[PDB]
């Protein structure tokens, strides 16, 4: 197995920590959802290739511009997350997160991931967003942002139901393996 | 870690660590508060274990087996003794607060009601000045340690054999040298997340809510000072590159 490093970035409300927890346990915790994620090394076999994929979160580093870049050395793939229940988290992708990752991780593939996709059709979410003249992020809005920022691709998932989570990490492994 | 503490923190939560007959005696809000305090202590136990792998397995094994040039082991593991002393002392205080709270006849059933004062003490006065000095130094030497490790692993056969030997066991899967360095750098920014969630479930006693609010502010003051005090050191950087920052 070859060793690769993945880092997830995005705003504090994007669901990055929950995504790493659900993937690393293959389960949405039934008793207690952890507040933080330390690290994990996943054994993944994608398209016949075995990889040890080390996983890292940047949660807690969003306000600290000199500490946060210490998470980036030798990253092989970036997951850049936003929450589908937060058009504000998607607005911060192109001119805050993208220029930072392009600077510290040149030529590293970025996968833009829309988290919490289960909230797109949640009535409570639609009511709260309508008070700020907003609506859940549409799939075309996510794909267009991924296209504009030069992402390797666009994916969606729900940490709550686990739908799409395995696929995001198998594709991140393929992106990390590419020349 | 020692077996007594590993077993005390083996469960995924406080609600799974305590006896079910003891859990049943508490309100849901108390269970939510205790589950987050248990995560703060469990992750602190693991952080001190990361620092023991750095000092005992890596640093001391390199001094006792390899013929590295002087200053190289300190370059790989900057400030590790000072970091171990800070966190082993803090972990000792957290574990003593739990032990004092145990019910007679039990080694597992407890409730910690007064965490805020312990966090104010850790994150104020001389211990906070020491944490600020040590993390400003460690985090400024983080890139240099990673580069020194990669250079030695690629060029020195005995170093490569030593690393592959001591990191082979499955219990070291998440704890290679570079992984330990980044686990330590990231520890300090986990504290606000944990304290804020403990505070969310600590409104029942107003003195506790106030003390956790004071501790949260002190931790963010420490993080702001560390972040402003970092400048990455680089082997071979010339004075002109530095004064033209
Ligand atoms: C000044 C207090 O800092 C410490 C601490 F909080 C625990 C253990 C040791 C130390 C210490 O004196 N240094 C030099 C790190």
């Amino acid at each position: 197995a070859i060793r690769k490093k993945l880092v997830i970035v995005g705003d504090g409300a994007c669901g990055k920590t929950c995504l790493l927890i659900v993937f690393s346990k293959d389960q949405f915790p039934e008793v207690y959802v952890p507040t933080v994620f330390e690290n994990y090394v996943a054994d993944i076999e994608v398209d016949g290739k075995q990889v040890e994929l080390a996983l890292w979160d940047t949660a807690g580093q969003e306000d600290y511009d000199r500490l946060r870049p210490l998470s980036y050395p030798d990253t092989d793939v970036i997951l850049m997350c936003f929450s589908i229940d937060s058009p504000d988290s998607l607005e911060n992708i192109p001119e805050k997160w993208t220029p930072e990752v392009k600077h510290f991780c040149p030529n590293v593939p970025i996968i833009l991931v829309g988290n919490k996709k289960d909230l797109r059709n949640d009535e409570h979410t639609r009511r709260e967003l309508a008070k700020m003249k907003q609506e859940p992020v549409k799939p075309e809005e996510g794909r267009d942002m991924a296209n504009r920022i030069g992402a390797f691709g666009y994916m969606e998932c729900s940490a709550k139901t686990k739908d799409g989570v395995r696929e995001v990490f198998e594709m991140a492994t393929r992106a990390a393996l590419q020349a | 870690s020692m077996e007594m503490d590993e077993k005390d923190f083996a469960a995924d939560s406080w609600s799974l660590a305590v006896d079910s007959s003891f859990l049943q005696q508490h309100k849901k809000e108390v269970m939510k508060q205790q589950d987050v305090i248990y995560e703060l202590i469990q992750t602190e136990l693991h952080h001190v274990r990361t620092l023991k792998i750095m000092t005992r397995l890596f640093r001391t094994g390199m001094l006792e087996e390899l013929h590295l040039e002087p200053g190289v082991v300190q370059g790989l593991f900057p400030c590790v003794d000072e970091l171990s002393d800070i966190h082993t002392r803090f972990l000792s205080q957290l574990l003593e607060r739990r032990r004092q709270a145990l019910c007679p006849g039990s080694t597992r059933n407890f409730v910690i009601h007064r965490l805020g004062d312990l966090l104010i003490s850790q994150f104020s006065g001389p211990s906070a000045e020491q944490m600020c000095k040590t993390y400003s130094e460690f985090c400024s030497r983080h890139s240099k340690a990673l580069k020194l490790y990669k250079e030695l692993y690629a060029r020195d056969k005995r170093f490569q054999q030593f690393i592959r030997k001591v990191t082979r066991p499955a219990v070291l899967k998440r704890h290679g040298v570079q992984e330990c360095i980044l686990l330590v750098t990231q520890r300090i920014t986990k504290y606000p997340l944990l304290i804020s969630r403990i505070l969310q479930h600590s409104h029942g006693i107003e003195e506790e809510r106030q003390d956790l609010t004071t501790a949260l502010g002190l931790v963010k003051e420490l993080l702001s000072n560390v972040d402003e005090g970092i400048y990455q050191l680089e082997k071979g950087a010339r004075l002109q590159e530095i004064y033209n920052r």
